[PDB]
């Protein structure tokens, strides 16, 4: 005997496997209430998201951030910044796009209705060829070749999240700490002014527009030195994007180290 | 050779065996040799382990090593990951250090839970001379004591302590004080005549250290220093191997229980980590979090504080601990062993009975007077009463008006101390009454008179008679009688009344009494004028045909609680054994007068004498009581020892040494018994040492006796005994309610470790919120169930099986730890998967997540509803994920501690809530909790969230349902105590 008798451990062990049955089949039970509770389209609370996070492209990361740094004489230390920089673009090509469409409102693009198909709703088209300059044509190098990259910046989307009516929200990039030395951070933007338009917003969920995909803007920056260590602040400038947040360095805005070699 | 023989030598071999003269003692050079051979006359301090050695052993232990290993790991992860520059998580620096906080403050509870700290040899030599007379080349001076050799010729006095261990060549009236040895002050006589096989009772041995307290005498110094009768007492008691107490036993061995579970839980997932891909030092860093989770870091912490607040109730019984383990014992103990004298008697001579009319009385003998008195109508007694207050030459200090009689110091021997006592208990004021009758003459207690005797004047104007009044031994006051005072009337002494006096003397002989006769006779004025000349050494008055009046018989007698006391242990279970080194006869009275021995038990030389047949052929099974002198038990075997103490049950050890008390415990404690031992003594300290717990009356205690016990009875209340039993069986029973509730909790907070792991789940249960309700929601209320009353009639229960009937068994952990604390992680992980998902993650989601989750390359995971999230919003959200985990557990430590309050008694007859303190902890835990979630900042400081209203009432089925299914449990075994259901499931 280990502790019982033969029979006395088979009628413990029925009892024990019988509760843990029980007990698994109540978990299972309050798991299933808790699915019907769940409405496939709009999240219950958006406690974690009160402001949306802000991601750029290429993400390259050193230790404690992103760190982005290449040779403009030696076109192998850019390659793989241009080719994440392609290779992420290829979602919003022109045939990527077929499942959105053509939005010409510049405001909110409210839908109640799911009129397009599969019983969902439509969401607007973002083609690559809205960056311009900084799309990969003429140009594939995207700005680096030439020592005036460009980061494409993506805000996080949300559902239901509207980042304000006033304006579109739009992206400004300047220099963390403006050199004493040198000049503000010179950057065009693509699309003008670096705006999100209105019609992007809201998002209704994955379920709900299936070929959503999120608006950019490339920040083509002209401004930067070379050999020297610089780091760019781009922050969202619209009514309800804030980017104070000293716990999330990535809420309302995204901030990176440059260096261009030479 | 350790043994003394010298008192059976002569002095032709005493100087033989020495080399010394028994007249001019030593040669001065001799006696530096043998200083040199021997070293000093002194008892050698041997050195209790230093003080911070004691504390270093605190920190280890099974759980204070895996803390040790666990903070290890959390400094080295903490380097290996700051040595690749990773400032982001200082957490396996602070987890490390909190850890290190919880085995240094653990190990401090360990160690200031001995509150005495201090060594018995200190007291021991605190009873020794420091100087001594010794004579060497026939040149008597004083020495230092310690300078003694054997073979030393020494010279002793009165007043001075005896400087060694002497052989007696020649005395002067010269008395010693033995108490020391034997626990009695009764003085004993020493001459240079061997009487008796024992030196421990011979004549002519006097002991180091002992009190000379009168005479002269000369004797040679046959042992020093550890070898003195002294020094092996201290020996005993210091060399005492230092056992574990009963409750150590207990703790030890849950211990063991948790840490090899422990060790067995953290391995095999190490194991399974490794076996899934995971790289060795992450499996490393999960084997310290799953030690981190399952050990209970509070669990000694509580332990203590609820011993903390029994010690607290004991104490104001004026029962003081030096201990906090010591608070449990009593209510283990299942056989007493107790000193007879200053333990279950006052140690002072007291008038017991008296023989007057033909009859014994009996005398209210307690010390608060609380008692039974005798007849006082008679004038037979108003004439005895006159001439044992006349006849007595003792006295009360002034002043002690406020004091009680018995309390009272008097100048006089115990006899006569007793005498004046009672006659002032008695009549109003001895000392006034005796005035009244002015002494005209005296010969005080005399050698060859065998008696004492004085005259008087009487009160009376008018009368103009002498009364001669006397005491003395009994027969020889007897001897001089011709009439006796029988109901008024006075009678010549026939041989009927010789008879009568003769069995009434050897009756309270019987009864192990001291006895007195006393005697008067009226002198008329014509042959002696009021203003006679009473000449002592002329003899002018008669010494013969006096008048009889009484016999008066006194003993030390009980404390007026002792033989309550006594009745209340045996009727919980607990064996009570007398061993005491007195005489047999007055300890097997007084054995039967306190209730260690019961009304009709008889002993075998009792059943013999009855059926008048030989003691060889009395039937030695039916005997219940038994009483064994010390010469026999130094005869026995130990299979004999064994063999009577299994046969009568109602045991008196008498006449017993020092080692005999530790041999008597010991064999108890050998057959199976937790053993505790009461006494007030020098001679108890080594059974004081040895028991499992000693107690020690503070007030009629000897330093020593205080010294070497656990407990101390401040106001020497013997029933203060059955106090402790109680309280200790309460301990304990509500010992094992807060380990089962501190225990269960255990479970849900390992399994989210275990899913983690094995399923990649976003972390469920931090370590620093762990730590929180391990170390601080939970501390009050597992320490509340120590205020729990009893179910069960407690003081009636049998002392419980140490072997079968633990702190922790099996049964009370697997149902805490598999069903209760199952039933707490179910819970857990419903409110988890409900605020997950009320918050967009999806459960088929979270399965497989915890890589994405935890990548800080990674700042738009999407989740169930293609939602984007930052790390820092996942991680804020992994933070809610520990609080609702939390407070599941909280919401479940409320049903938990309810079900907890009972074992075997429903809710809902003892109700929920009569224990106050349990509920004000309940409310503290939970307004600790609302704290923790709703004061700003504490996102940023302990990881803690304010969560949403729904989020609590997640797990309230789940508490609701674990107290219904207890409360279902308990009635089982009530309505089926011999059921399989009763067999299994209860704790
Ligand atoms: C000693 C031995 C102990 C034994 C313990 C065993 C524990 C396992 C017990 C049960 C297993 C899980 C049961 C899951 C029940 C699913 C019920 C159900 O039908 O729900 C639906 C979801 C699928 O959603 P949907 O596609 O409809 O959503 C679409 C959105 N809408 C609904 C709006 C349309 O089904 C699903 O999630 C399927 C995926 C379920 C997620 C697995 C989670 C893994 C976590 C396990 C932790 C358990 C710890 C137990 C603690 C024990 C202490 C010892
Ligand atoms: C007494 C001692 C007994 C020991 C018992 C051992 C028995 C179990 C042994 C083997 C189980 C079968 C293994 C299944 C086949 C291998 C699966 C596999 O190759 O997975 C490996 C992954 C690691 O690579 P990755 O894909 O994450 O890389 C991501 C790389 N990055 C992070 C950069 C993106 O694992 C992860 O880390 C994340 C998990 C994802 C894969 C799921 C695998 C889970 C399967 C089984 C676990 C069940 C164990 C239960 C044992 C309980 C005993 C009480
Ligand atoms: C003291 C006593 C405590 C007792 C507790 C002891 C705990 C020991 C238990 C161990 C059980 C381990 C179960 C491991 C299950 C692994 C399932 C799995 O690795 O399967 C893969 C899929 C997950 O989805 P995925 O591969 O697309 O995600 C990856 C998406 N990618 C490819 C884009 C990156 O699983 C699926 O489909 C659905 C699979 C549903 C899994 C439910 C597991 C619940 C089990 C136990 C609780
Ligand atoms: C031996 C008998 C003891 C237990 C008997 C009582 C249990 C059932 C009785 C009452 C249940 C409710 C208890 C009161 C506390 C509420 C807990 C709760 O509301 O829990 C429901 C969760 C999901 O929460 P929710 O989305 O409905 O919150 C709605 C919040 N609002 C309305 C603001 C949007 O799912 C779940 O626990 C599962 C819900 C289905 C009920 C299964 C009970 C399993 C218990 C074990
Ligand atoms: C045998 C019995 C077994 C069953 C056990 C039953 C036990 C019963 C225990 C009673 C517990 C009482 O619980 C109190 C619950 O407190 C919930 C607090 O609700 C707050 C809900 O609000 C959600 C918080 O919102 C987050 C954002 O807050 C912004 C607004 O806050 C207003 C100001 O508050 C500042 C802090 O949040
Ligand atoms: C529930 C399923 C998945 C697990 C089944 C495994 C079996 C073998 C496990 C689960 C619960 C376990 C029991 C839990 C409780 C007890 C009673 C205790 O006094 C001794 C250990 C013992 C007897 C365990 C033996 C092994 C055991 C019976
Ligand atoms: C106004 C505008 O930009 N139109 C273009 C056009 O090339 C395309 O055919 C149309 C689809 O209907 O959407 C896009
Ligand atoms: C649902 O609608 C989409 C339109 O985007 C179509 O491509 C897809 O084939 C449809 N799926 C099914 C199962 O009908
Ligand atoms: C963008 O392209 C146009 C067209 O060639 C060109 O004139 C303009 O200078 C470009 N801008 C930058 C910043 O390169
Ligand atoms: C912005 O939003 C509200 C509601 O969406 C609308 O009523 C308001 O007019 C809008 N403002 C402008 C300036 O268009
Ligand atoms: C945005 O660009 C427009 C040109 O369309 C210009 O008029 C305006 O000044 C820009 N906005 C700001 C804030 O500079
Ligand atoms: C860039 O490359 C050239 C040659 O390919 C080299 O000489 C130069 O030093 C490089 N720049 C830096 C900063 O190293
Ligand atoms: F008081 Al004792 F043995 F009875 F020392
Ligand atoms: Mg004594
Ligand atoms: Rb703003
Ligand atoms: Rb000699
Ligand atoms: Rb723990
Ligand atoms: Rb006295
Ligand atoms: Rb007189
Ligand atoms: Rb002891
Ligand atoms: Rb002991
Ligand atoms: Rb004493």
């Amino acid at each position: 005997m280990l502790g019982r008798t033969l029979s006395r451990w088979v009628w413990i062990s029925l009892y024990y496997v019988a509760f843990y049955v029980v007990m698994s089949g109540i978990f299972a039970l309050c798991i299933y209430v808790l699915m019907r509770t769940i409405d496939p389209y709009t999240p219950d609370y958006q406690d974690q998201l009160k402001s949306p996070g802000v991601t750029l492209r290429p993400d390259v990361y050193g230790e404690k951030g992103l760190d982005i740094s290449y040779n403009v004489s030696d076109s192998t230390t850019w390659a793989g910044l241009a080719h994440t920089l392609h290779r992420f673009l290829a979602g919003y090509s022109p045939a990527a796009q077929e499942g959105s469409i053509n939005c010409t409102s510049e405001k909110y693009f409210f839908q109640e209705s799911f009129l397009a198909p599969n019983h969902t709703k439509f969401s607007c088209k973002f083609t690559a060829d809205m960056l311009q300059n900084c799309s990969g044509r003429p140009d594939p190098t995207f700005g680096f070749a030439e020592g005036k990259p460009c980061f494409i910046i993506k805000m996080n989307r949300i559902v239901k999240f509207l980042p304000g009516n006033s304006t579109a929200p739009r992206v400004d990039c300047a220099f963390l700490d403006q050199p004493r030395d040198g000049p503000p951070l010179q950057v065009e933007y693509f699309p003008a002014n670096g705006t999100y338009s209105l019609h992007y917003f809201p998002y209704y969920g994955k379920k709900a527009q299936p070929h959503y995909s999120n608006p950019l803007v490339a920040a083509k920056l002209l401004n930067v030195p070379r050999n020297r260590d610089v780091v760019i602040v781009c922050k969202i400038l619209a009514e309800h994007v804030s980017f104070d947040n000293p716990h999330d360095p990535y809420e309302g805005k995204v901030e990176f180290k440059l260096k261009i070699q030479k | 050779g350790m043994e003394i023989n010298d008192h059976q030598l002569s002095v032709a071999e005493l100087e033989q065996k020495y080399q010394t003269s028994a007249t001019k003692g030593l040669s001065a050079s001799l006696a530096a040799e043998l200083l040199l051979r021997d070293g000093p006359n002194a008892l050698r301090p041997p050195r209790g382990t230093p003080e911070y050695v004691k504390f270093a052993r605190q920190l280890a232990g099974g759980l204070q090593c895996l803390m040790w290993v666990a903070a290890a790991i959390c400094l080295i992860a903490f380097a290996i990951q700051a040595s690749e520059g990773d400032l982001t998580t200082d957490d396996n620096l602070y987890l490390a250090l909190a850890l290190i906080a919880v085995v240094v403050v653990t190990g401090c509870f360990g160690y200031y839970q001995e509150f005495k700290s201090t060594n018995i040899i200190a007291s021991f030599k605190n009873l020794v001379p420091q100087q001594a007379t010794v004579i060497r080349d026939g040149d008597k001076f004083q020495i230092n004591a310690d300078q003694l050799v054997v073979g030393d010729l020494v010279e002793m006095k009165g007043g001075d302590r005896v400087p060694a261990d002497i052989r007696i060549l020649q005395a002067q009236g010269c008395k010693v004080d033995n108490s020391s040895l034997t626990g009695e002050s009764e003085p004993q006589t020493r001459s240079p005549e061997c009487t008796h096989e024992s030196p421990l009772e011979t004549r002519n041995i006097a002991f180091f250290s002992t009190m000379c307290l009168e005479g002269t005498a000369q004797g040679l110094v046959v042992n020093t220093g550890d070898r003195t009768i002294i020094g092996r007492i201290a020996s005993l008691a210091s060399g005492v191997e230092n056992e574990k107490t009963p409750i150590a036993i207990e703790i030890e061995h849950f211990v063991d229980i948790i840490a090899g579970l422990a060790i067995l839980f953290g391995a095999t997932f190490f194991i399974v980590a490794m076996c899934i891909g995971y790289t060795f030092l992450r499996a490393m860093v999960f084997f310290m979090a799953i030690v981190v989770a399952y050990v209970p870091e509070g669990l000694l912490a509580t332990v203590t504080v609820c011993l903390s607040l029994t010690a607290k109730r004991l104490a104001s019984k004026n029962c003081v601990v030096k201990n906090l383990e010591a608070v449990e014992t009593l209510g283990s103990t299942s056989v007493i062993c107790s000193d007879k004298t200053g333990t279950l008697t006052q140690n002072r001579m007291t008038v017991s009975h008296l023989w007057f009319d033909n009859h014994i009385h009996s005398a209210d003998t307690t010390e608060d007077q609380s008692g039974q008195t005798f007849d006082q109508s008679s004038e037979t007694w108003r004439a005895l009463c006159r001439v044992l207050t006349l006849c007595n030459r003792a006295a009360f200090k002034s002043g002690q008006d406020a004091v009680p009689v018995p309390k009272r110091i008097v100048i006089g021997d115990a006899s006569e101390t007793a005498l004046l006592k009672f006659s002032e208990l008695t009549l109003g004021n001895a000392m006034g009454y005796r005035e009244r009758f002015p002494k005209v003459c005296e010969i005080p207690f005399n050698s060859t008179n065998k008696f004492q005797l004085s005259i008087h004047t009487l009160e009376d104007p008018r009368d103009p008679r002498h009364v001669l009044v006397m005491k003395g031994a009994p027969e020889r006051v007897l001897e001089r009688c011709s009439s006796i005072l029988i109901k008024g009337q006075e009678l010549p002494l026939d041989e009927q009344w010789r008879e009568a006096f003769q069995t009434a003397y050897l009756s309270l002989g019987g009864l192990g009494e001291r006895v007195l006769g006393f005697c008067q006779l009226y002198l008329s004025e014509k042959d002696y004028p009021p203003g006679y000349a009473f000449d002592v050494e002329a003899m002018n008055f008669p010494t013969s045909g006096l008048c009889f009046a009484g016999l008066v018989s006194m003993i030390d007698p009980p404390r007026a609680t002792v033989p309550d006391a006594v009745l209340k242990c045996r009727t919980a279970g607990i064996r009570v054994i007398m061993v005491t080194g007195d005489h047999p006869i007055t300890a097997k009275a007084i054995a039967a007068s306190v209730g260690i021995i019961s009304e009709g038990s008889e002993t075998v030389e009792d059943i013999a004498a009855r059926l008048r047949v030989p003691v060889d052929q009395v039937n030695r099974k039916d005997a219940r009581a038994c009483v064994i002198n010390g010469m026999q038990l130094k005869d026995m075997d130990p299979s004999e020892l064994v063999e009577a103490l299994r046969t009568h049950p109602e045991m008196v050890f008498a006449r017993t040494s020092p080692q005999q008390k530790l041999v008597i415990v010991e064999s108890c404690q050998r057959l199976g018994a937790i053993v505790a031992v009461t006494g007030d003594g020098v001679n108890d300290s080594p059974a004081l040492k040895k028991a499992d717990i000693g107690v020690a009356m503070g007030i009629a205690g000897s330093d020593a006796a205080k010294n070497a016990a656990d407990m101390i009875l401040l106001d020497d209340n013997f029933a203060s005994i059955v106090t402790g039993v109680e309280q200790g069986r309460l301990i304990f029973d509500n010992l094992k309610k807060s380990i089962a509730y501190t225990l269960t909790k255990n479970i849900p907070e390992l399994t989210p470790w275990l899913i983690y792991i094995t399923v990649s789940v976003p972390l469920p249960l931090g370590c620093i919120t762990i730590l929180f309700i391990e170390l601080c929601t939970d501390i009050f209320p597992s320490v509340s169930l120590a205020y729990e009353k009893a179910e069960s009639d407690i003081m009636h229960l049998r002392p419980r099986n140490p072997k079968r009937d633990r702190l922790v068994n099996e049964p009370l952990a697997a149902y805490s730890y598999f069903q209760i604390g199952a039933i707490q992680s179910f819970a857990g992980f419903t409110d988890y998967f409900t605020a997950m998902a009320q918050e967009g993650w999806f459960p088929l989601l979270c399965v497989g997540l915890r890589p994405q989750w935890e990548n800080h390359h990674l700042q738009d995971l999407q989740d169930s509803y293609g939602q984007e999230w930052t790390f820092g919003q996942r991680l804020y959200q992994q933070y809610t994920c520990y609080t609702v985990f939390f407070i599941s557990i909280e919401m479940c430590q409320i049903a938990d501690v309810l079900i907890r309050k009972t074992r075997r008694l429903s809710a809902f007859q003892q109700g929920f809530f009569r224990n106050r303190i349990l509920v004000i902890a309940i409310v503290f835990q939970v307004c600790i909790g609302c704290f923790l979630c709703y004061c700003p900042g504490m996102p940023n400081i302990f990881n803690f969230m304010p969560i949403r209203f729904q989020w609590w009432l997640v797990p309230m089925p789940f508490s609701l349902l674990i107290f219904v299914y207890d409360e279902i449990r308990k009635l089982g075994v009530r309505c089926c105590p011999g059921s399989w259901w009763d067999q299994e499931l209860y704790y």
